[PDB]
């Protein structure tokens, strides 16, 4: 398929011959089903030269030609993407960032998008390279729609990763431009920088706080709402992860009115959005009493208890924690509201699960509760827990009775302390 | 009830290639019993009934 013709234009002195060369080229590795590139790659210095056309300064169809060669060749391969690297393209694509032909500019951050975004080893080593300043001073000018695609996208690229993460002090300098990104209303732009945002904000606190002193979190919970599910799936993990800091943090994430958003998304016909809102209210209903008590404001546990016996069973399990959190963080009067919600049930439903976690959980909800209604017992009666009877009327005592019989001891220890404290046994 | 760390980071990476997929689907199951040994081994308890 690749002609001695080819080869011979591609190395003359003719930058007619080399361009008509360089064109038969991509077109024959534009080919979806299976491109040339075992040949092209076999042929002795042709990707050396490629390169080489990429310092035609003067030519910008031959340059852009080449980078687009490159780029077939290398996208879609760890292997010729390591080929093209080691050619020295890298250093050169960045160069060609800084053109007066925008046409190379947008093929050359496009390139380097595809090359970041092939591997932990190729994303870290086109940041060593200074993509970035370059790279975001494309955004100072008023870009065509697809110059900006392509280069939110490049950054997106460069976030990602999360084992191991990049260097943050490498990727957060764009921080900046993300958050301006939040406000353009094409939703490729919109999702690719939530996305990255989604990767910035996962990790440590001191990372967090990063992201949220870019000033994000107003635009990102007003994201929530937004209609297409492929913004608002990085916008609520972005969010969803802020909200895995301290009080404080996840108390900013509140603050912005994210929780009456949220309890839409549990209605959202996408399971894993559903999911993905548990998860993150999980997160807050494991906070102070004050942050519970937003969440039960918000009137969000109503849905919660009717996800429990709906939703699929990956939605409940974050769904369970929710409540558990809650019971363990909650005051007595705030117990006793989500037991009167009818909080046991859903939650002896659970004890005889396969994952042992689950378990656990609903394990702690379940204690947690009967120590409140230990507590109610003293303090007026006929003194006798009013919710051990709830539980055993909601199977859960036949449940916790059973567990004695799990295989993980401290589960079983548990159900047998559970009986032998708020029930007993002969 | 006072300090502890509640806080859960997700499980899995979500990605631009990657977040629509609708993985597998979980299976509810029963939780792994002991080892017939051990079930004797260890005192079970017969739980005070009435309402």
């Amino acid at each position: 398929v690749i002609t001695s013709d080819m080869i011979e234009m591609i190395f003359s002195k003719s930058p007619e011959q080399q361009l008509s060369a360089t064109q038969k080229f991509r077109k024959l590795l534009s080919k979806e089903p299976n491109p040339p590139i075992d040949e092209v790659i076999s042929t002795p210095g042709v990707v050396a030269r490629f390169v080489e056309f990429l310092k035609r300064k003067e030519n910008c169809t031959l340059q852009f030609e080449s980078a687009w060669v490159l780029t077939n060749i290398a996208s879609g391969n760890s292997l010729q993407t390591r080929i093209v690297i080691q050619a020295g393209a890298v250093p050169i694509f960045i160069e060609l960032l800084s053109s007066e032909f925008e046409d190379v500019q947008e093929q050359a951050v496009w390139a380097l998008g595809n090359i970041a975004g092939d591997s932990t080893m190729c994303r870290d080593y086109v940041l060593d390279c200074n993509i970035l300043p370059p790279l975001l001073q494309l955004f100072s000018k008023q870009n065509r729609l697809t110059m900006t695609r392509n280069a939110v996208w490049a950054l997106s690229n460069l976030c990602r990763g999360k084992s191991p993460p990049p260097e943050f002090a490498k990727v957060s300098p764009c921080l900046n431009v993300l958050s301006w990104l939040l406000f353009v209303s094409d939703t490729d732009v919109l999702a690719d920088a939530c996305w990255a945002l989604s990767y910035l904000s996962d990790g440590p606190n001191d990372k967090i706080q990063a992201v949220i002193d870019a000033g994000v979190c107003r635009r990102l919970v007003e994201l929530l709402m937004h209609n297409d599910y492929k913004v608002v799936s990085p916008a609520l993990r972005a969010v969803g992860n802020i909200v895995t800091g301290d009080d404080i943090q996840t108390q900013v994430i509140l603050n912005c009115s994210a929780l009456q958003s949220l309890l839409h998304l549990l209605s959202s016909p996408k399971e894993s959005i559903k999911k993905e809102a548990c998860w993150t209210i999980s997160n807050i209903t494991a906070g102070n009493r004050a942050q519970i008590q937003t969440v039960i404001d918000a009137n969000i546990f109503p849905a919660l208890i009717s996800i429990l016996q709906t939703a699929e069973f990956r939605t409940r399990k974050e769904a369970a924690w929710a409540i558990t959190n809650a019971t363990s963080g909650g005051s007595a009067e705030q117990i006793k509201y989500l037991v009167e919600l009818g909080c046991i049930k859903p939650l002896c439903d659970l004890l005889t699960v396969m994952d042992s976690k689950i378990v656990q959980v609903a394990l702690n909800g379940l204690e947690n509760i009967l120590r409140l209604g230990e507590q109610e017992a003293k303090r007026n009666g006929t003194g006798i827990n009013p919710y051990c009877a709830l539980i055993e009327e909601a199977y859960g005592l036949d449940k916790i009775e059973f567990l004695q019989s799990h295989e993980n001891q401290e589960i079983y220890q548990k159900a047998f302390d559970l009986i032998e404290h708020y029930f007993g046994t002969e | 009830p006072l300090g502890s760390m509640a806080k859960r980071n997700a499980e899995k990476e979500l990605t631009d290639r990657n977040w629509d997929q609708e993985d597998e689907a979980e299976e509810v199951g029963t939780f792994s019993m002991a080892s017939e040994e051990v079930l004797k081994n260890r005192a079970i308890k017969k739980a005070k009934r009435r309402n």
